[PDB]
């Protein structure tokens, strides 16, 4: 079984996007 | 909710998932490379959360102490987990 959480990478990219809005 | 809170939640979940795995396979393994890769990604994720706090702290209308406590908590979870992982025999 995969240990990886779904959307984790997507969510990180949304964080970094927000980081450049600020 | 906000992008910061989502990543916090994903990170705790991701650490918790490896932690549950280690409990069930506490001998030194199919997921060994995988776990190292994900833990390193988590390290770099926490750096991103810390940078995000740094920038928000510049805004006088923001209190980042709640976010700072969440990141400290994640770092503690990560540290406890790394030792469990390292000590599989």
């Amino acid at each position: 079984k995969s240990l990886r959480v779904s959307s984790l990478n997507k969510d990180r990219r949304l964080l970094l996007r927000e980081f450049y809005n600020l | 909710e906000d992008p910061f809170q989502q990543v916090v939640k994903d990170t705790k979940e991701q650490l918790n998932r490896i932690n549950n795995y280690i409990t069930r396979h506490n001998t030194a393994d199919d997921q060994e490379e995988e776990i190292q890769d994900i833990l390193k990604d988590v390290e770099e994720t926490i750096v991103d959360l810390d940078r995000s706090i740094i920038v928000m702290k510049r805004d006088e209308n923001e209190d980042v102490s709640g976010r700072e406590a969440q990141v400290k908590n994640i770092k503690q979870q990560l540290d406890a987990l790394k030792l469990r992982f390292d000590r599989r025999i």
